[PDB]
């Protein structure tokens, strides 16, 4: 069934599972036309498919050519997402296939269920967590690969860098969600927090800076302050 | 015209014959129903006065045999039986017809209601949904489950309706997932009509039989099947014009006949609002839409 805060530790047990977020699949800019009407222009998007235990991110880049000459693009995007997740599962060896796929938006349930009929033992579930995965495109190296793509492409990342050498997957996911929530709430301020000290850098093969354990405590506290600050500005508190 | 005679009526019971019903008192001198129109299937159904649990009944066709009803005090119900002795049957029936111990099937001459509800229903198809090959008539009751219900538990006592499931491999061609899920025309025309039912008349017959079992017995799985067969047509972009026009007639007379006070339990709001107002065929059911809006506007 649904996934929430009561069964939160289930994300870090030994049953393979993937989160699928479709927020960034169909992305547009809205603009005026010469005649004063409004038009959309699509830009490249991505499917965010994440294993929360290992940090493995299957980023399928959605190139704007997939929309050419198609109708009802917001509906099509859900079915394209489900098509691509199904193709990913079929490409994985049996012992790597998930036992559960958790979708961040309930509108993905029927498209994914229909594309996965051949896998009746893979559970397709919603979640009551409000997960900030839309902010993935605020991670510079992810945004760069998506915008430079000239054709469909799958790129593999570990979204936890090397953190699991030092912390549990529960703690790593909690850090990721806090970082993404901060980037979603005030992107410029969050990146300033992450990059302000030029002596701490991002390794070529990483997504985030090489903070020590104590520096991650400081960063996490700065991110929580940013979020609370923004909540106060929003609601006049 | 034919006759279903009763040996006796030892327990108080409401007796239905098609869309008609009447009450018989405990040990009243009731000996059956006469003037039953030849040319249609019929259903004779029962609800005991002292225990309204289990509505039950029998589908039959007087052209296929001489049927009489007798109360079984061991199993506690009125049973349909076939009499193979033709002369005995006529002799007992005549004695009863002469002493005016039968009610008359009360058909008004202007009235096509029963034909309109059973136009596509044939006994041979009933006997494949309800499997009891030793009898020419078919028993149905309120609690009987369907094959689909039993997959999601005595198979000998089940309603073998054709399984319809919109999220099944039968309904969805590999490679046509979005197409087939949003437009059920493949499933309707190739899988169901060409493949399983062979023609629209058999499809409508099963739809009409499902409705009648839901209405007369309160059989829940029958109601599910009736709604699924409507939704399958309405959710298809490509349906032969003659089928759409016939479906409008079929549903109009079903909605016309439904007891007003049974609507909360016999009509699925989601299915009807989808079919009348959102589906491909939302503008193809003019007669049904008009009666639904004037008779059950709350549902919508
Ligand atoms: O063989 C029997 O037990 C039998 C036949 C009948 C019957 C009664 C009324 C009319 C037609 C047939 N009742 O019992
Ligand atoms: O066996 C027959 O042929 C028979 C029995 C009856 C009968 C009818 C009414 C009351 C009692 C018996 N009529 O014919």
């Amino acid at each position: 069934g649904a996934m929430n805060s009561s069964n939160y530790a289930e994300l870090f047990n030994n049953d393979i599972k993937l989160f699928v977020d479709d927020t960034n699949v169909y992305r547009v800019t809205v603009h005026k036309t010469f005649e004063g009407n409004v038009a959309t222009k699509a830009i490249n998007g991505c499917i965010f498919t994440l294993n929360p235990k290992t940090g493995h991110l299957f980023l399928k880049i959605i190139h704007t050519s997939v929309w050419a000459g198609q109708k009802r693009l917001s509906q099509l995007a859900k079915w394209k997402t489900a098509e691509e997740v199904s193709a990913l599962v079929r490409s994985l060896p049996k012992e790597e296939q998930p036992k559960q796929i958790i979708v961040t938006r309930k509108a993905m349930l029927d498209p994914l269920e229909v594309h996965m009929l051949d896998f009746p033992n893979i559970a397709i579930r919603p979640t009551e967590l409000r997960l900030p995965f839309s902010a993935a495109m605020s991670i510079d190296k992810l945004s760069d690969v998506v915008m430079k793509a000239t054709e469909p492409q799958m790129v593999l990342f570990n979204i936890y860098d090397d953190w699991l050498d030092r912390i549990s997957s529960y703690t790593a996911f909690s850090r990721l969600t806090l970082l993404l929530r901060a980037l979603k709430t005030n992107e410029e301020s969050a990146k300033m927090i992450l990059l302000s000290d030029p002596t701490i850098t991002i390794k070529s093969y990483h997504l985030w800076p090489s903070f020590t354990d104590e520096q991650w405590i400081t960063i996490e506290s700065q991110m929580r302050d940013l979020i609370l600050t923004e909540y106060g500005r929003k609601y006049n508190v | 015209m034919n006759t279903v005679p009763f040996t006796s009526a030892p327990i108080e019971v409401t007796i239905g014959i098609d869309q008609y019903s009447f009450n018989v008192k405990e040990n009243q001198p009731f000996h059956g129903i006469k003037d039953i129109p030849i040319g249609h299937v019929h259903v004779i159904h029962f609800q005991h006065a002292d225990n309204s649990s289990m509505r039950y009944g029998y589908w039959f066709d007087c052209r296929m045999g001489n049927f009489y009803i007798q109360y079984d005090p061991k199993d506690g119900l009125y049973k349909m039986m076939e009499e193979r002795d033709g002369a005995k049957f006529e002799n007992i029936v005549h004695n009863f017809k002469e002493r005016q111990m039968m009610v008359s099937y009360p058909k008004i001459d202007e009235d096509d209601t029963w034909y309109n509800l059973t136009e596509f229903v044939q006994m041979d198809k009933i006997r494949k949904i309800v499997r009891k090959d030793e009898n020419q008539f078919s028993y149905v009751d309120s609690s009987m489950t369907t094959v689909q219900e039993n997959e999601l538990s005595d198979p000998a006592h089940s309603l073998n309706y054709t399984v319809i499931n919109f999220k099944s491999r039968e309904a969805i061609r590999p490679g046509h997932e979005m197409e087939d899920f949003l437009d059920k025309s493949y499933y309707l025309n190739t899988v169901m009509l060409q493949g399983i039912f062979k023609n629209s008349s058999n499809y409508f017959g099963e739809l009409q039989f499902a409705f009648l079992n839901a209405m007369f017995f309160g059989n829940y799985g029958s109601s599910l099947q009736w709604h699924a067969m409507i939704e399958l047509i309405c959710s298809s972009a490509t349906v032969p014009k003659h089928m759409l026009d016939k479906l409008d007639e079929i549903l109009y007379y079903q909605i016309k006949t439904l007891p007003e006070q049974y609507s909360d339990i016999l009509l699925n709001e989601r299915v009807w609002n989808i079919c009348l107002y959102s589906s491909f065929q939302k503008n193809s059911l003019h007669n049904t839409e008009k009666i639904m809006e004037n008779k059950y506007p709350e549902l919508l």
